[PDB]
């Protein structure tokens, strides 16, 4: 049984510190070992300051939003 | 078993939703739980069920809606009476220039303006109570 | 509406026009509340005809200001423009803390006893009618006479 | 300048900038009173706060 | 199968706006004013309302799409600073009736005048310096505070009036008590006639003040 969102699944970000907050990033992949806390991987357009444009959240930060769309984050 | 992150997390949502609740008792005591701090003060709850309670408007919280509607519009044309008749019509301060005194009704009906504005606010207040 | 208070000797229920042939209860009520205040207003407006063209006129001034005195204003309606305007706006406040001191407690007009205004009820209901009825009788003549009285002042100049 | 942006969304178009549609928006944007008002009555203009970076965190605990 | 998240792994999201309460509480009992929650209905319930015609369309005719401002509120600072279209019904009514008394006022003014004289553009700022039997003003005002502090439109501004918008309940000699009289006619031709004593009162105030503009004064 999956859990998370699926892969390639648009997810707006929930985390308040993250660069991301309330952003959308595609999933790259969720890992489905019950012990890891942030399996959900999510990958963005937007690069931070780290010039790092993916990370890994918790199962509880990410949302499975829409599709961006044009000019939106 | 083994505790899975979200078992942790469970144990999280669990205890805070205790706490928050245990918290809020007479069996805390935190200094933010004094009078004048975040808790109303004992016999006088000011906001309840989103809506002001009759203790807001203190002494006038046993006023009836009626009482403090009359009130309210009696002010208002005594406040704006003495305020006209001050400064437009019947002006007071070439008579006072010349050594004369102020008409004292004037200025004692005056000062009933904003104490109308108060009235009125306390007259809904009392309505939406139901008082 | 028959068999509600004011139908007595001369005519029965007496509406020529109607007016009550709907039948709504709220209706009647609103119009009887405004009946019985129109006769009380009347009446005692008809006393107030009476009263100052005879005598009493008060002694003082009722208006130091203005240097007015009660004897200065003239009876009737030529009052209304010589009586200082903050004297008829004081009116409407006195009628106000009444309209909102006499309060309903039931249907129709009530909680005042006879007239006095904690008096109680005539309590037998023959007397509870008859004097519901002769407020109703002498309310209704007051009306017709103070728009008389009205009538009057203006054909003859003075109210007399 | 905005649908020039909107219509490339893209950091490739920004360095290299596509002048046949750069041209075009430039062209276009005659009628901006109008189309602009039409955007914020219409819901086009705007997005809500909630699908934007607020800012920085001011609480947790 | 996607498995369901337990709650306690579940998300906040944020359907908690600064226009609602948050986690647990109650909002501010903030007196008569926009009261209780919003709900985008604005464009809605204006395609529903009456008073489009045949002259501009035949549909809900808003250019400018000011009805829709309230629906954007929420995109905008998620709090309603533009009224919803009932508050907007409302403004319309007011403002006809208003107009519609008011026109006939400026005209029988210019013909008509009881026991002060003062143009009409100067009447109000004349009657408001020079009282001596003039306590007129005082009646009007009181009547027009009585009247419009007993019916103040609710909620209007939020879309959630229990009253129609402009049913004041005045219908004394029941004109339209009718069960329909198709009311939706009589309350088309109401607004057809205030909407046009409005634009006879804006062409009489801008004409007097822009000398030539409105033909004939
Ligand atoms: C403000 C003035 C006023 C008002 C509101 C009423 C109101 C009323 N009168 Mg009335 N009446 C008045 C002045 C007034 N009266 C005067 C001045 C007279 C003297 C001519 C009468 C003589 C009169 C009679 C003889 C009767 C009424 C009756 C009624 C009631 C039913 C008639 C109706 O539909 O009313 C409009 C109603 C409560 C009837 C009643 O009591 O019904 C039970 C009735 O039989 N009236
Ligand atoms: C209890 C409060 C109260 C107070 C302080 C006053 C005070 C006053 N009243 Mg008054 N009045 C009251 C209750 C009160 N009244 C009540 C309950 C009534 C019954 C309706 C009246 C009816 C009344 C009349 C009819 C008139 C006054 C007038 C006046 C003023 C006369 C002095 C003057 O001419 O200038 C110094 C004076 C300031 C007179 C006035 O304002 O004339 C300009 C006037 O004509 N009063
Ligand atoms: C002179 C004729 C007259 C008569 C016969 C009455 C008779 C009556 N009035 Mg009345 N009244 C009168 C003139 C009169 N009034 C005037 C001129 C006024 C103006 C001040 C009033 C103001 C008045 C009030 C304010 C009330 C009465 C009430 C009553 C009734 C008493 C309560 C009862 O019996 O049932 C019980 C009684 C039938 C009371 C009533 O209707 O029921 C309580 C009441 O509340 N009267
Ligand atoms: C019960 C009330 C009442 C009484 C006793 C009178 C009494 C009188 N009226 Mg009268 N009147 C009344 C009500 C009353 N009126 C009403 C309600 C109206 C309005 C329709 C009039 C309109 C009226 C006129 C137009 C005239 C009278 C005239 C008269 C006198 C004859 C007499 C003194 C006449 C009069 O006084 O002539 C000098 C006269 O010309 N009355
Ligand atoms: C928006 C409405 C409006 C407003 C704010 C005013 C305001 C004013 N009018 Mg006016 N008037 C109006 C409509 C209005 N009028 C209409 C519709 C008429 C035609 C009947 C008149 C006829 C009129 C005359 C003849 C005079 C005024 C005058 C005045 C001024 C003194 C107050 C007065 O005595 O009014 C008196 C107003 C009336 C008698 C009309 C009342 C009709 C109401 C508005 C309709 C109610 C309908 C109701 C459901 C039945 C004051 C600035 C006086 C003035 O200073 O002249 C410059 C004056 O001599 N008015
Ligand atoms: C229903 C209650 C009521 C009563 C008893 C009065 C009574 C009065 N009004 Mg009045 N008025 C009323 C309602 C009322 N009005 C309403 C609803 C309006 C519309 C806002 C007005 C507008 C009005 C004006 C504009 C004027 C009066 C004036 C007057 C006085 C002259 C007498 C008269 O009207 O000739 C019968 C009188 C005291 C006049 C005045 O100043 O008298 C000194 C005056 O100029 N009234
Ligand atoms: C700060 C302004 C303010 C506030 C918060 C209130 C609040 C209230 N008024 Mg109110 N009122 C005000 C000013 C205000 N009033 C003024 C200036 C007047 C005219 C003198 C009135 C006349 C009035 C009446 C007649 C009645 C109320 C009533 C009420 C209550 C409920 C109905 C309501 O809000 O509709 C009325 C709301 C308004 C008229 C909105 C005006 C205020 C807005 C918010 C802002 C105004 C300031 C700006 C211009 C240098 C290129 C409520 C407590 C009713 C009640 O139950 O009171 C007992 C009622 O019947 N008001
Ligand atoms: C073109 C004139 C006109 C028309 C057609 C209407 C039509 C209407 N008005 Mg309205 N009104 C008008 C002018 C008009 N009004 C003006 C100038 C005022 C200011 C005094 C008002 C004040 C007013 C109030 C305060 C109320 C209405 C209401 C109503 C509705 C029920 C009353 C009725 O049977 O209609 C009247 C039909 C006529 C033919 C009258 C015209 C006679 C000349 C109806 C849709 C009531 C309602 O429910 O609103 C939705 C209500 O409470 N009106
Ligand atoms: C008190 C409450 C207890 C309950 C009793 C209640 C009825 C009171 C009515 C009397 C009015 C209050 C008296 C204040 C003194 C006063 O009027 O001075 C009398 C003053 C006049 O004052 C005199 O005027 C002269 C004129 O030349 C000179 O200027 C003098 O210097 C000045 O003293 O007049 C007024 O203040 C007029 C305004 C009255 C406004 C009341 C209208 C409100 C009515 C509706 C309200 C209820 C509606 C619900
Ligand atoms: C379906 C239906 O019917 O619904 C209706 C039913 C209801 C509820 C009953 C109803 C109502 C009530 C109504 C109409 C009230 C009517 C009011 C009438 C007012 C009367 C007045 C002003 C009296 C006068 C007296 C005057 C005197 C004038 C003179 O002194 C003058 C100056 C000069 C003198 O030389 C000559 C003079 C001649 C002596 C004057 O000029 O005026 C309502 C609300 O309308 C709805």
């Amino acid at each position: 049984p999956w859990v998370g969102p699926k892969k390639g699944s648009w997810v707006k970000i929930l985390r308040p510190e993250s660069y991301w907050f309330q952003q959308r990033g595609q999933v790259v992949n969720v890992n489905q070992k019950p012990e890891v806390k942030y399996p959900v991987t999510v990958k963005f357009d937007s690069v931070n300051y780290a010039n790092v444009n993916t990370n890994g959240y918790a199962l509880w930060e990410v949302i499975e939003a829409p599709a961006p769309g044009p000019g939106e984050v | 078993y083994t505790e899975t992150v979200a078992d942790e997390r469970l144990f999280e949502q669990v205890y805070l939703q205790y706490t928050s609740e245990y918290l809020k008792g007479p069996l805390y005591w935190h200094p933010d739980k004094l009078q004048g701090w975040l808790p109303d003060y004992p016999g006088t709850p000011m906001i309840k069920e989103g809506k002001y309670t009759s203790h807001v408007i203190g002494n006038l919280k046993a006023f009836s809606s009626n009482e403090l509607a009359f009130l309210s519009m009696l002010f208002f044309g005594v406040g704006l009476y003495g305020n006209l008749q001050f400064n437009f019509y019947d002006p007071q301060w070439a008579k006072v220039d010349a050594g004369g005194f102020f008409n004292v009704s004037y200025i004692v009906e005056s000062f009933l303006l904003p104490i109308s504005f108060f009235m009125h606010i306390a007259c809904y207040i009392q309505r939406q109570n139901g008082k | 509406f028959e068999n509600e208070l004011g139908v007595q000797a001369p005519t029965g229920f007496f509406d020529p026009l109607g007016l009550s042939s709907d039948g709504s209860i709220d209706n009647f009520k609103r119009r009887r509340a405004s009946e019985i205040k129109h006769g009380r207003v009347a009446m005692l407006a008809t006393m107030g005809y009476m009263t100052p063209e005879i005598t009493g006129k008060f002694p003082g001034y009722l208006s130091y200001s203005q240097s007015i005195k009660f004897a200065d204003v003239p009876n009737g309606l030529a009052a209304m423009s010589k009586v200082p305007v903050l004297g008829w706006a004081q009116v409407a406040a006195y009628g106000a803390v009444c309209e909102l001191s006499q309060d309903q407690s039931p249907g129709t007009p009530g909680a005042a006893g006879d007239f006095g205004f904690k008096v109680i009820t005539s309590e037998d209901e023959e007397t509870l009618k008859r004097k519901l009825n002769s407020e109703l009788a002498n309310g209704r003549l007051a009306m017709m006479a103070i728009i008389g009285l009205f009538f009057q002042d203006g054909l003859t100049g003075g109210a007399y | 300048g905005r649908s020039y942006l909107i219509r490339t969304n893209d950091a490739a178009k920004e360095i290299n900038i596509d002048v046949p549609l750069a041209v075009t928006c430039m062209a276009s944007g005659f009628s901006w009173p109008v189309a602009a008002w039409q955007e914020i009555v219409n819901g086009e203009m705007a997005v809500p706060n909630d699908q934007i970076h607020n800012g920085g965190p001011w609480n947790q605990s | 199968x996607x498995x369901x998240x337990x709650x306690x792994x579940x998300h906040p999201k944020h359907m908690l706006v600064a226009g609602v309460r948050g986690y647990e509480m109650e909002w501010q009992p903030i007196p008569g004013d926009a009261v209780k929650y919003p709900k985008p209905n604005s464009e809605e319930m204006f395609k529903t309302m009456i008073g489009a015609d045949v002259e501009t369309g035949g549909e809900a005719w808003d250019p400018l799409g000011f009805h829709k401002l309230f629906d954007r509120n929420f995109d905008f600072n998620m709090l309603p600073v533009y009224p919803h279209v009932q508050w907007l019904r409302e403004a319309e009514i007011k403002h006809g009736r208003v107009c519609m008394l008011a026109f006939i006022g400026c005209f029988a003014q210019a013909g008509y005048h009881i026991g002060v004289q003062p143009d009409w553009s100067k009447a109000l700022a004349e009657c408001y310096a020079s009282p001596t039997g003039a306590v007129g003003l005082f009646q009007i005002s009181v009547l027009i505070g009585w009247i419009e502090g007993k019916n103040y439109n609710g909620d209007a501004w939020v879309g959630m009036s229990e009253k129609e918008p402009g049913d004041l309940g005045f219908d004394p000699a029941g004109f339209t008590k009718n069960p329909d009289f198709d009311l939706k006619k009589a309350q088309l031709q109401e607004i057809k006639n205030g909407r046009l004593a409005m634009v006879g009162c804006a062409s009489i105030a801008a004409n007097h003040f822009i000398p030539g503009s409105v033909p004939l004064l």
